[PDB]
C-alpha cells in the first residue's frame, strides 16, 4: 500500500494559515495578508521539500462575529455581510476602509452574509514563469524572486454601524490541488527564523548518546 | 550568556575534599567548557578541558562533572602549591565569556 | 616546545595608535589558531578575537564589543604576529597574552593550552 | 419546481472534503507546461538513496564532521566492538535524521528491509578482517567474538572489496548491527593506521507506510 | 582516453548523469558552437591536513573565462548544460574521503540573521570560496554562514547524497564526473542575477599521511559548457 | 617524463600562435591552444605544430 506515500496523498491537505480580527468602526478595521507558503511552519517544512512546484490554489474563510460593549438602549441588529476582496499581482491597494480600490473593476471579490455555508473560492496557477520557486540563488534584493507572488486578499464589512460595533475574526484556509513536484531537497534540520530567507543559527546534527558501543 | 561561579572566597586546611561550582545563565555544552589556573602574576595554564578530561602534566586528584548549566570541579586532598584563582570559560555563542573567578588561601 | 614571545608595551596618550608584535617558536605557525586575551588588573579575563590558520583561508573573528578599532593581522615571512589598535580609551589599561588553540580529538574544542608571559599596555 | 430534500450534513464545512469549487479568475488563460527534468511522482524514490548515518555521536563530535567517522586503529587485543547501535524504532537512536528517518516520521505504520552499505576508506596498502554481526529480536546482545560468529554474519575482508551490503528487516530486544574486530589491521612502514570506516542506510524498495501524521521535530 | 573539444584536450579513462536525461537544445536565440566548446581548466586548490570544503558558483566563475565572459555579457538572457570532471592525483600512501555535489538552487544564509550576504562573498570570481570548521561570528555585518556540518543551507551534510554525486575514494577510485542538464523554472533567464548551479567538494574523512610524503594533495576541477544559447538579434 | 613511476602531477604545453604574444601567466595560456598533460596515466604527450621558413 504505497498509494498513501504518493504526492497528491501527501500535500492536499487543509490548514489554518492565517487569523486576524478587524472592527467596523475603528476607521482603521480591515484585515490583509499576502498569499505565501512561509507563514506556518509545518506547511513549510513539508513544502521545502522539494524546488519547483506547479500547484491550483483553494481558499476558504471561516467568518465568525462577536459583540463590542456597546453604551445602553436596546442593541439590535439584522445580519451582517462580509466582503473579502481579492487582488491579483500587479493591482492597486487599499489604505482605508472607504476608498476607491475596493469598488474597481478587475479584481474579483465575494459577499458573504451570515448563517449560511463559508465562501469557498479558488485561484488558478498564476504566474508568468511555468512553476513557483520554493527556492532561489540571485538577486531580483538577495533571495525574493518577484516572479511567483500570488496576491493579497482584503476584508471588510458593509454594513455601516448603527447602534453597537462588531468585530469579527476570519480563519483563512487553504488546500493545494492537482501538485506537481520536482527536484526533491533534504530535509531542513535547523529552525526557522525570519519569513522571507532562509538564515539559520548553526546547531548538531543528532542528538547525542553517551557511547559507541 | 554568563557565568556564576560560586562562591568567590574560599579557603582550606591541607587535606580535605573541596569543591567549587560553575553555573551558567544558559544550557551550555558538556564539550564547551573548560578550566584554567592563575598563579600569582603568572601565565594561566588550562587544567580540564570539555569538564572531563584533564590536560598535560597535572596530577590525577582533580576531576569535574557537571551538565546542563551547572557545573562542578572536585579536588581529592589539598595540597601546598594549589593555592591560586580559578577561572571557567564558556561558548555556546560569541563571545566567549568568562567567570567571576575562585580565589583559594591554604590555611 | 611552544614559546611565545610578545613585546611593545609600555606608555601611550589616549586617541593614538599602537602596534603590538607576538613572536612564535617551537611549531609550525600556520596550523594553529592564534588567540588574543587581555586580562584588567585584578577582574574577570575577556577574549578579543582569533585568526585561523592556512587551511581555513585566515579568517578573523572580533568579539562584539570591540569590533573595528583593533585589527588582527599576521605576516607572511615568518612566525611572527601583529596587534594594530586605534583610537584607545581611558579603559584599555590592561595586560595583553598570547594564547594558542588546538585540536583535541579530530574536532575543534575552544580551548587556549598555551599561553605567553604577557605585555602591559596602559593609557593615560 | 422540482421537489428535493435536503440531508442532514448539509450546510457543513469538512477540512478534508473534495467538491467542485467556483474559479475566482476565470478567462486568465494559464501559463503552459514544460518538460522540467527530475520529477518525482512517489515519496518512496526519495527514500531510496544513500545517506551518511551518524554513528558516533558521544557528545562532543556532534557539532563536527566526526560524527559519521568510526576511528579504526590496531590495538593489542584481538577483538572488541567497534561499533553497534540499536535499531528502535523512533526513540532518538542513530537513523533518526537520515533521510529514510526523516520521511518515516510522517507516518504510524511501515514494514519492511533496509541496506545497510558500508565502506572502508584507509589507505590502499592496509588489511584486516571484521565481522558484521546481525542480531535477530529476542535474542540478547552479543557480549563476545565467539557467539557473533554463532549468529547471523558477514565476514568482511578489507584487501579484496571495500564495501560489504548487509540487508536486514525493520519494523514499527530489537536487534543489534553490532561489528567486531577479527584481526588487527595490518600496514606496511610509512602508512598511518588510523583508518576510518563510513555508513549508509538506504530502503530495500518492499515497504509501505499508512496513516499519515505530523512531525515531532518543530515547534 | 584523449577527448578533444575546441583546441584544448585533457585526459580520462565512471559518469553519472543529472537526472537521467542527456543536455540538448530546445525572438529567435543562437547556438554558437566554434568558439565556446572547450575545456576551461580552472585553478587547482590544495587539500591540506586540517580542510573544510570548497564551492564555486557555475554561470559565475566563467565570467572571466575569455571569451565566455563577453558572451554572457552581451548576451544577458542564456540557457546551458554543463559537464564537470574533477580527479585528485596522489600516491598509494594517502587516505581521505571526498564527496563531489552539484546542488541546484543552493540557497545560503548570512551570519546576521536579519542581514543577506553581498555578492562578492557567494561568488568569488573563478576562485574557490572555504568553508570553515567552526561558526561565523555574528557581529560581522555581511558575511555567509559557512559552518560545515549545516554546509550553509541549514540541512545535514550527510543527507545531501539525495542530489547528482560521486564518491572519490582514494584507496580504489580516483576521478568523478558529473554531466547536468539546465534545471529552472523560466527557459530564458538572465545570467548576471541568477547562480541556477553550486558544485561543492566537502571531505568527509580527512587526509592522512605519513612524514614522509607530501604534505598536500592538489585538487584539479575542469568545467566544460555545452548546449549554450544566447538571446541577441 | 622520466621520473619515478610514484609521482605525478599535471602539466601545461601551450603552443601560441605567431603574432600572438608570449603568455606571461597560468590562466590565459589556458585561454589559448593547449594540452593538458597527465604524469600518473601517459608518460609521453605528443603535440603537432606548424613551422614556417
Amino acid at each position: 500500500s504505497r498509494s498513501e506515500s504518493s504526492i497528491e496523498n501527501f500535500l492536499c491537505r487543509s490548514a489554518c494559515v492565517y487569523y486576524a480580527t478587524y472592527t467596523n468602526n475603528s476607521k482603521k478595521g480591515f484585515a490583509e495578508w499576502v498569499i505565501n507558503t512561509r507563514q506556518v511552519a509545518q506547511l513549510r517544512r513539508k513544502l521545502e521539500l522539494f524546488t519547483y512546484l506547479r500547484f491550483d490554489l483553494e481558499l476558504t474563510f471561516v467568518i465568525t462575529s462577536a459583540q463590542q460593549p456597546s453604551t445602553a438602549s436596546s442593541v439590535d441588529a439584522p445580519v451582517q455581510t462580509h466582503q473579502i476582496m481579492y487582488v491579483p499581482p500587479g493591482g492597486p491597494v487599499p489604505t482605508k476602509v472607504k476608498d476607491y480600490a475596493w469598488q474597481t473593476s478587475t479584481n474579483p471579490s465575494v459577499f458573504w452574509t451570515e448563517g449560511n455555508a463559508p465562501p469557498r473560492m479558488s485561484i488558478p496557477f498564476i504566474s508568468i514563469g511555468n512553476a513557483y520557486s520554493c527556492f532561489y540563488d540571485g538577486w531580483t534584493v538577495y533571495g525574493i524572486n518577484t516572479l511567483n507572488n500570488m496576491g493579497t486578499l482584503y476584508m471588510r464589512h458593509v454594513n455601516e454601524a448603527g447602534q453597537g460595533p462588531i468585530k469579527s475574526t476570519v480563519r483563512i484556509y487553504f488546500k493545494p490541488k492537482h501538485v506537481k513536484a520536482w527536484v526533491p531537497r533534504p530535509p531542513r534540520l535547523c529552525q526557522y527564523e525570519k519569513q522571507k530567507n532562509v538564515n539559520f543559527s548553526p546547531i548538531g546534527v543528532t542528538t547525542s548518546r553517551t557511547d559507541i558501543i | 550568556n554568563v557565568l556564576t561561579q560560586s562562591p568567590p572566597i574560599m579557603s582550606a586546611s591541607p587535606g580535605e575534599k573541596v569543591t567549587m561550582t560553575c553555573r551558567a545563565s544558559s544550557s551550555v555544552s558538556s564539550s564547551y567548557l573548560h578550566w584554567y589556573q592563575q598563579k600569582s602574576g603568572a601565565s594561566p595554564k588550562l587544567w580540564i578541558y570539555s569538564t572531563s578530561n584533564l590536560a598535560s602534566g597535572v596530577p590525577a586528584r582533580f576531576s569535574g562533572s557537571g551538565s546542563g548549566t551547572s557545573y562542578s570541579l572536585t579536588i581529592s586532598s589539598v595540597e601546598a602549591e594549589d593555592a591560586a584563582t580559578y577561572y571557567c570559560q564558556q561558548f555556546s555563542g560569541y563571545p566567549l565569556t568568562f567567570g567571576a573567578g575562585t580565589k583559594l588561601e591554604l590555611k | 616546545e611552544v614559546k611565545l614571545v610578545e613585546s611593545g608595551g609600555g606608555l601611550v596618550q589616549p586617541g593614538g595608535s599602537l602596534s603590538l608584535s607576538c613572536a612564535a617558536s617551537g611549531f609550525t605557525f600556520t596550523d594553529y589558531y592564534m588567540n588574543w586575551v587581555r586580562q584588567p588588573s585584578g577582574k574577570a579575563l575577556e577574549w578579543l578575537g582569533f585568526l585561523r590558520n592556512k587551511a581555513n583561508g585566515y579568517t578573523t573573528e572580533y568579539s562584539a564589543s570591540v569590533k573595528g578599532r583593533f585589527t588582527i593581522s599576521r605576516d607572511n615571512s615568518q612566525s611572527i604576529l601583529y596587534l594594530q589598535m586605534n583610537a584607545l580609551r581611558a579603559e584599555d589599561s590592561a595586560t595583553y597574552y598570547c594564547a594558542r588553540s588546538r585540536y583535541y580529538g579530530g574536532t575543534y574544542r575552544y580551548a587556549l593550552d598555551y599561553w605567553g608571559q604577557g605585555t602591559s599596555v596602559t593609557v593615560s | 419546481g422540482l421537489p428535493v430534500m435536503t440531508t442532514p450534513g448539509s450546510t457543513q464545512f469538512l477540512t478534508s472534503d473534495d467538491f467542485q469549487s467556483p474559479s475566482a479568475m476565470p478567462q486568465f488563460d494559464v501559463t503552459p507546461e514544460m518538460q522540467i527534468p527530475g520529477r518525482v511522482n512517489n515519496l518512496m524514490e526519495i527514500a531510496e538513496v544513500d545517506s551518511v548515518v551518524p554513528v558516533n555521536n558521544t557528545e562532543d563530535n556532534v557539532s563536527s564532521l566526526k560524527a559519521y567517522q568510526i576511528p579504526v586503529q590496531s590495538n593489542s587485543d584481538n577483538g572488541k566492538q567497534v561499533f553497534g547501535f540499536p535499531l528502535q524504532p523512533g526513540a532518538n537512536n542513530v537513523l533518526n535524521r537520515t533521510l529514510l528517518g526523516e520521511i518515516l516520521n510522517y507516518y504510524t505504520h511501515w514494514s519492511g528491509s533496509i541496506k545497510l552499505t558500508f565502506m572502508f576508506c584507509g589507505s590502499a596498502m592496509a588489511t584486516g578482517k571484521f565481522l558484521l554481526a546481525y542480531s535477530p529480536p529476542g535474542a540478547g546482545v552479543p557480549k563476545n567474538r565467539k557467539d557473533a560468529m554463532l549468529g547471523t554474519h558477514v565476514i568482511w575482508d578489507v584487501g579484496l572489496q571495500s564495501s560489504c551490503v548487509l540487508c536486514v528487516p525493520w519494523i514499527s530486544a530489537a536487534g543489534y548491527v553490532t561489528c567486531w574486530y577479527q584481526t588487527n589491521i595490518v600496514v606496511p612502514a610509512d602508512v598511518q593506521s588510523s583508518c576510518d570506516i563510513l555508513c549508509f542506510v538506504s530502503a530495500c524498495n518492499d515497504f509501505s507506510v499508512r496513516m499519515l501524521k505530523d512531525t515531532p521535530f518543530i515547534r | 582516453r584523449s577527448i578533444t573539444l575546441g583546441n584544448s584536450t585533457i585526459t580520462t579513462q565512471n559518469v553519472v548523469v543529472g537526472y537521467g536525461v542527456w543536455p540538448e537544445y530546445l525572438d529567435q536565440p543562437t547556438q554558437p558552437d566554434v568558439a565556446t566548446c572547450r575545456f576551461y581548466t580552472l585553478e587547482s586548490v590544495q587539500w591540506m591536513k586540517n580542510s573544510a570544503g570548497w564551492w564555486w558558483k557555475l554561470p559565475d566563475a566563467l565570467s572571466q573565462m575569455g571569451l565566455f565572459g563577453q558572451n554572457m555579457q552581451y548576451h544577458y538572457l542564456g540557457r546551458t548544460g554543463y559537464t564537470i570532471h574533477v580527479q585528485c592525483n596522489a600516491s598509494k600512501f594517502h587516505q581521505g574521503c571526498l564527496l563531489v555535489v552539484c546542488v541546484p538552487e543552493a540557497e545560503m544564509g548570512c551570519s546576521n540573521l536579519n542581514n543577506t550576504p553581498e555578492f562578492s562573498e557567494l561568488s568569488g570570481g573563478d576562485s574557490a570560496r572555504m568553508f570553515t570548521d567552526t561558526q561565523v561570528g555574528e557581529s560581522n555585518a555581511k558575511k555567509v554562514q559557512t559552518a560545515v556540518w549545516n554546509a550553509g543551507m541549514g540541512v545535514g551534510v550527510g543527507n545531501l547524497t539525495i542530489f547528482p554525486h560521486q564518491w572519490i575514494n582514494l584507496r580504489t577510485n580516483n576521478s568523478a564526473t558529473l554531466v547536468m542538464p539546465y534545471i529552472n523554472s523560466v527557459p530564458m533567464d538572465n545570467m548576471f542575477r541568477h547562480n541556477n548551479l553550486t558544485l561543492m567538494i566537502i571531505p568527509f574523512v580527512p587526509l592522512n599521511y605519513s612524514e614522509g610524503s607530501s604534505p598536500y594533495v592538489p585538487i584539479t576541477v575542469t568545467i566544460a559548457p555545452m548546449c549554450a544559447e544566447y538571446n541577441g538579434l
